[PDB]
């Protein structure tokens, strides 16, 4: 997937902010969150989180759906390359796993259950 | 640029 964050800022300037982030607050991962292509679904106001470790999947996606202002019966599922996690994995857990080598973790959002579809 | 999220 592309991601517009990634478009917008070179690999090397998103790593140092990455390496900055990760060292200055040890037990929070940076988060990226955007919205897959195609997806019929609210847009998201912030697409830049410091998320603490210890915060399960669950619990991002509440906060996420209240975001966009979701209403109970409209659904969001979130993947990383292109796999849907555990709600109760922590997103530490999801950072140390798939974690780019700009040091942010990339949630793309949908509607969907499959990706690109 | 960030938005802090805390646990609930
Ligand atoms: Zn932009
Ligand atoms: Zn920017
Ligand atoms: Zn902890
Ligand atoms: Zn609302
Ligand atoms: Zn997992
Ligand atoms: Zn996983
Ligand atoms: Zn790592
Ligand atoms: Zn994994
Ligand atoms: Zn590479």
């Amino acid at each position: 997937m592309k991601f517009v964050y990634k478009e917008e800022h070179p690999f090397e300037k998103r790593r140092s902010e990455g390496e900055k982030i990760r060292k200055k607050y040890p037990d929070r991962v940076p988060v990226i969150v955007e919205k897959a292509p195609k997806a019929r679904i609210g847009d998201l106001d912030k697409k830049k989180y410091l998320v603490p470790s210890d915060l399960t999947v669950g619990q991002f996606y509440f906060l996420i759906r209240k975001r966009i202002h979701l209403r109970a019966e409209d659904a969001l599922f979130f993947f990383v390359n292109n796999v849907i996690p555990p709600t109760s994995a922590t997103m530490g857990q999801l950072y140390q796993e798939h974690h780019e080598e700009d040091f942010f973790l990339y949630i793309a959002y949908s509607d969907e259950s499959v990706y690109g579809l | 640029g960030w938005l802090i999220i805390d646990l609930p």
